[PDB]
RNA sequence: GGCACCUCGAUGUCGGCUCAUCGCAUCCUGGGGCUGUAGUCGGUCCCAAGGGUUGGGCUGUUCGCCCAUUAAAGCGGUACGCGAGCUGGGUUCAGAACGUCGUGAGACAGUUCGGUCCCUAUCCGUCGCGGGCGCAGGAAAUUUGAGAGGAGCUGUCCUUAGUACGAGAGGACCGGGAUGGACGCACCGCUGGUGUACCAGUUGUUCUGCCAAGGGCAUCGCUGGGUAGCUAUGUGCGGACGGGAUAAGUGCUGAAAGCAUCUAAGCAUGAAGCCCCCCUCAAGAUGAGAUUUCCCAUUCCGCAAGGAAGUAAGAUCCCUGAAAGAUGAUCAGGUUGAUAGGUCUGAGGUGGAAGUGUGGCGACACAUGGAGCUGACAGAUACUAAUCGAUCGAGGACUUAAC
């Protein structure tokens, strides 16, 4: 389970071999390199922290400094692990570049979802609007809680609140093309958050 | 768009012959019927003209049998083989929506050779 | 794109005029009705010369539809009217003959007997 | 995005076009802080729009700037003394045109205040 | 939406705890002062990094 | 229905629109025992709440009837669920009528027409977001996952097969293969929707002295398109593939009862149930975890206990802002600099601008010229504004054991 994970950064449409046409998904992906490595018979658990983008030793803190130190490598932005890489895999601080993704793989995709800001019920949770006339003052508003022998609302009833920015898996997306040269990733279908926004990049589960 | 522009150099279609919005090209187009592959040729003005590379599309519209047809083609589509200009039209617009509820020799008059 | 209570103009030569839905007889279920959809409906107008009359209630399949209908190539149809033709039973029309353009929808299906008839596929 | 002020969008325009005149005679202004940042995006264009001196080009500045007289005894238009004083000024420099300075709050309702002026 | 009930002082003060405004950050200025918050002119001298506008 | 123990110094009725959840005597799906079960399709009794549970016509109605469907269109609880959420259609005010009763005045679970449904959320509740302290030194990070939530439904066709079965008619079980519905999660690149500082056309009047060329107003004056963002009716994906013990069943060895017997000993098999696999929040899981990488082990008082003043790592006040956003927060940044605006080069949109020349009586047309105009979309460029500075912030408690 290898995932390079990378900000995409526009939309992109992709014909080939067959006429039909395949939407598609730019991805910066590549380079990734392994800040550390997990063992379970120390760290409790196996794992490796890849990185992405590296970035000015301005922006660094000195603590940052120190654990990219070890991998050999210039200071970094987001890490995040990716259970569970069959060990060894790579030797540490092993650059990847797109390498390992096939155009026939099927290739699970999260990340975190665009913002749609505080909302209504019927963005949030698909509520079907009241009456917009006969008299109805009623419309948009989610509507009774409920039953009145409880005395209580009951817990996890829906009501309008702030959406989007939370982690959210798209499970069994298909990779069209591979460009190492360009480290670009073309993954079909939809893929979840805001433009220029980090989006792992994890292998889907089989069979 | 420096890094998308890029991608969709590869599959770009130079061949294709340019053309104003308000003019009646016929594309042909290949139809997989099993086994062999019909040539459907279609006539017709163009109306929309929609930016974005690759994605880029045109709404060819033809009247057949007192019924018109709203056949959409993509710029850059593989399936496309030739495109002939037939007649070139003056437009003091660019979409051209009006014309379809004009039958019928109104809509001749948006179609004046040039 | 069809909603309940929507007349459909008549495509062939059953004699109807113009036949009204009823409901789509997939699922439970969808509303929503492109092409090759069957499709149960009311006559509400007919011509006086033919087998169909007033107020039958006939099942009949979409022929063209005025929303832009799908296909994998990205190419788009949507035709200027909405056309259905009559069936009973067994799917070969009970229209002699099928005026307009027919789309090729239609072809993928085992419907293909109808796409015969049709003086031009689209 | 743009700001909107709470105010009509007819009254938008007539709102930007008023204060881009009375800059021209001012050489500065002051306003409130929020209004200056939007601002420094309109009259800068305005300056760019007087560099090239087509005839064309002044009839796009009476679009926006208003028919006011500038100094006094020469009767100079608002929108002449950008084709004759400010563009000569600004030949070299490209951009930047408008700093504005903040300012403390207004003691009238709390207000933020910042100078506009040209350099 | 008339309350069932007088809230208590204790309830009030606590939601007084909140309620209070913060101060303002302040830097004496590089010319005279004193002082001027940040990234705003002063009303006094008017000084500005350190240019002398009015 | 009975009784009159809650409430007649107020418990607002019925049916809906809204959102639900709960219980099974289970409508469907999945597991089966017996059939007057050939197959197909059913009947009946046992497992099972996991999920799914219809669009209309009539009526204020529930109910019921009817039409078209569906794998099925199951009941009931929750103040015959929900009016400090809504609907007043039905009863249940004042008006008016019909029929009937009453001398009358009026009355009628008889009917008809019209008829003000008030309220700024204190607390407990729930949906979201912060400010504090704790987590025996301060930090920057990455996460283990006790626990919790979401997801949990199925139709057809193509095969084995026209085979098993049946005189025929009909027509599978099982194992595989593709395509939909309902619903859920995401993104705009297509299809479009919107788009009030975008573009064009155009009406009346007025303002720029008059022309040309524009501005103001009239719903953005109106009309035709549209960047970005926001969006589904658009697209992509989702419930997949499997384990652990089981429920009703099916059993294998064998006794109490030398035979026999699913069980009393011992070993199996067996379901959309339960537990996980799948996705999400999560160490305030005061049980406060774990691992990685940093700062050092100060300066002053008080013999001790303990308390102050600076600082290191780091962070904030302030400021440029948006992939964020009601406000906080979050993220991108703060002059060895692209954070925003502007300036140049593009993309996209609207599309032949102004000026000039030519043809025409004029109105206009053509040429100069894919020109001109461009709000948020990109690529560079310090041209401007992110000044100058300030503040917070650790000296590692006491024991025992291994060293």
């Amino acid at each position: 389970t290898k995932g390079i994970l990378g900000r995409k950064i526009g939309m992109t449409q992709v014909f080939a071999e067959n006429g039909d046409l395949i939407p598609v998904t730019v991805i910066e992906a590549a380079p990734n390199v392994v800040l550390q490595k997990k063992t379970a018979e120390n760290d409790g658990y196996e794992a490796i922290q890849l990185g992405f983008d590296d970035k000015r030793e301005k922006l660094s803190n000195k603590p940052e400094k120190g654990h990219v130190a070890k991998a050999e490598t210039a200071p970094k932005r987001f890490v995040k692990e990716l259970r569970g890489v069959e060990m060894d895999a790579y030797e540490v601080g092993q650059e990847v570049k797109v390498e390992i993704f096939s155009a026939g793989e099927i290739v699970d995709v999260t990340g975190v979802s665009k913002g749609k800001g505080f909302q209504g019920a019927i963005k949030r949770h698909g509520q079907s609007r009241g009456p917009m006339s006969h008299g109805s003052r009623y419309h948009r508003r989610p509507g009774s809680m409920g039953p009145v022998d409880p005395n209580r609302v009951f817990k996890g009833k829906l009501l309008p609140g702030r959406m989007g920015g939370e982690q959210i898996t798209v499970q069994n997306l298909e990779i069209v093309k591979v460009d190492a040269e360009r480290n670009l990733l073309l993954i079909k279908g939809n893929v979840p958050g805001a433009k220029k926004s980090l989006i792992t990049v994890k292998s889907a589960v089989k069979s | 768009q420096k890094l998308i522009e890029d991608i969709t150099k590869e599959q770009l279609r130079t061949d294709l012959p340019a053309f104003r919005p308000g003019d009646t090209l016929r594309v042909h187009v290949k139809v997989v019927e099993g086994n062999r592959e019909r040539i459907q040729i279609f006539e017709g003005v163009v109306i929309k003209r929609r930016g974005g590379g690759i994605s880029e599309t045109f709404t060819v519209r033809k009247i057949s049998y007192g019924v018109g047809v709203e056949r959409t083609f993509p710029v850059h589509t593989p399936k496309i083989a030739k495109i002939e200009v037939v007649r070139y039209g003056k437009v003091r617009r660019a979409k051209l929506y009006y014309l379809r509820e004009l039958r019928g020799k109104a809509a001749r008059i948006k179609e004046i050779r040039r | 794109m069809i909603q309940q209570e929507t007349r459909l103009k008549v495509a062939d030569n059953s004699g109807a005029r113009e036949v009204l839905t009823i409901k789509v007889l997939g699922g439970s279920g969808r509303k929503t009705a492109n092409i090759g959809d069957v499709i149960v409906c009311t006559v509400k107008q007919a011509t006086p010369g033919g087998v169909v009359k007033k107020g039958e209630v006939v099942k009949a399949v979409i022929v063209r539809t005025k929303s832009g209908a799908r296909r994998s190539d990205g190419s788009y149809i949507s035709f200027d009217e909405n056309a259905c033709v009559i069936i009973r039973d067994d799917k070969s029309p009970r229209g002699t003959r099928i005026f307009g353009p027919v789309a090729r929808e239609l072809r993928e299906n085992n419907f293909m007997k109808i796409v015969s008839l049709a003086p031009e596929v689209i | 995005s743009y700001r909107k002020l709470g105010r009509t969008s007819a009254q938008r325009k007539a709102m930007l076009r008023d204060l881009t005149t009375d800059l021209i005679i001012n050489e500065r202004i002051e306003t409130t802080e929020t209004r200056a940042k939007e601002l420094r995006s309109v009259v800068e264009k305005m300056i760019t729009l007087g560099k090239r001196g087509d005839l064309h080009a002044r009839r796009q500045a009476a679009a926006y700037i208003r028919n006011e007289v500038a100094n006094e005894e020469n009767n100079q238009d608002a929108l002449q003394k950008l084709f004759s004083d400010i563009a000569t000024r600004y030949e070299e420099r490209q951009g930047g045109y408008t700093r504005i300075m903040k300012l403390g709050p207004r003691r009238g309702d709390g207000a933020p205040m910042a100078i506009i002026e040209l350099v | 939406a008339v309350p069932f009930r007088r809230t208590s002082k204790m309830k009030k003060r606590l939601r007084r705890t909140h309620f209070k405004l913060n101060v303002p950050g302040m830097t004496e200025c590089p010319s005279c002062g004193e002082m001027k918050l940040s990234h705003r002119v002063c009303k006094a001298c008017g000084s500005y990094n350190g240019k002398d506008i009015n």
